[PDB]
């Protein structure tokens, strides 16, 4: 895809084509989660769910991965694209947090899709109290007459009520880290929350004030190297507490999800903060389960 | 074929067309774009 060129110059039929491509995918996975909630007991809707997990999730994940790796989306974002993206985010986050026999089969798939989506999306969503600073936000775009025109709750917290905020999520993950809760009891957190924080902090590093003493407090969001330090320390210390038990390929993949963060982090911290990592990974000489 | 799928007859009048598509055209797209990642991804930054 080259949506930059397509959007700057291209035909409105093509515009509406990809707009319908994303709208239809949205309504598809929303109707999928709905019929899954009404699917308390175990066929057409089941086929829709299977089609979702096999095709709709991979394509959205891949196109958002390309968007993220091109540092893309700021011009891609247009009318109703915000609304579709927020709906999709709430949907797959709801499935990831929810527990069902359907969820435990492809919960990894939604995990990678949400990891791609959170980075790909061009507006800071996990922070909402000072998010007004972004002119690219649809709230700044819509003035008031367009707000009255389109059916949206006019409050960012109301549009995504189920999702929590960054500070409460980081304090909760620190709490579960120090408590050392096993992955089996609450797979959803260690399955979806970590890709959230990873992608979010990876792409709003530079849309944080630490790179940018300039335009300070005109930032779309506020972030710190100490936030990065805290949460990758949490990742290393949770893996510390839980390679001994329950093992699993999920810790094998959170390594590659945390790879951007370990490239991001500065090297003086690397020295004497991942020296613990190398010794903790090898202290289980008796075990054979793969790590990193 | 979706319209005729509601019919009992599963025989497809354009079976040659659909097999040619699935066996050649769809993989032809695959090989062409995987060989030409960069060419369509030109972004005025003079890539190659």
């Amino acid at each position: 895809l080259d949506a930059r060129t397509v959007m700057k110059t291209g035909l409105e039929s093509v515009k509406s084509a990809l707009r319908a491509f994303l709208d239809n995918a949205a309504e598809d996975l929303e109707k999928t989660m709905e019929n899954l909630k009404q699917g308390q007991f175990t066929k057409g809707v089941t086929q829709i769910i299977n089609y979702t997990t096999v095709a709709l999730l991979p394509m959205l994940s891949s196109l958002f991965e390309h968007i993220g790796q091109h540092q893309f989306g700021e011009d891609l974002i247009l009318e109703d694209v915000q609304v579709s993206c927020y709906r999709i985010l709430t949907s797959l986050y709801a499935l990831g947090t929810s527990k069902s026999i359907y969820v435990e089969r492809q919960r990894s798939a939604l995990g990678e899709c949400l990891a791609a989506f959170a980075g790909a999306f061009p507006v800071a969503f996990l922070e909402t109290h000072l998010d007004k600073h972004n002119i690219y936000s649809i709230y700044n775009t819509k003035s008031s007459r367009e707000r009255a025109a389109l059916s949206l709750p006019t409050n960012v917290e109301d549009v995504c009520p189920n999702i929590p905020s960054l500070e409460k999520l980081m304090e909760e993950i620190v709490e579960l880290a120090e408590s050392g809760i096993r992955y089996t009891q609450m797979p959803h957190v260690m399955e979806v929350i970590l890709p959230m924080l990873c992608s979010y902090m990876s792409r709003w590093w530079e849309h944080g004030p630490e790179n940018n003493p300039e335009r300070a407090e005109m930032c779309c969001t506020a972030l710190n190297s100490e936030h990065m330090n805290t949460l990758l320390g949490n990742i290393l210390k949770i893996i510390y507490n839980n390679l001994g038990i329950d093992e699993g390929a999920w810790m094998k993949r959170l390594a590659v999800f945390s790879q951007p963060i370990i490239n991001k982090v500065k090297p003086q911290l690397l020295k004497t903060h991942f020296l613990p990592l190398m010794e903790k990974l090898k202290k289980k000489a008796a075990t054979v389960v793969s790590e990193e | 074929f979706d319209g005729g799928s509601r019919g009992k007859g599963e025989h497809f009048p354009y079976e040659q067309e659909i097999k040619f598509f699935a066996k050649v055209v769809l993989p032809l797209i695959d090989q062409y774009f995987k060989n030409h990642r960069l060419y369509f991804l030109s972004a005025a930054s003079r890539p190659l």
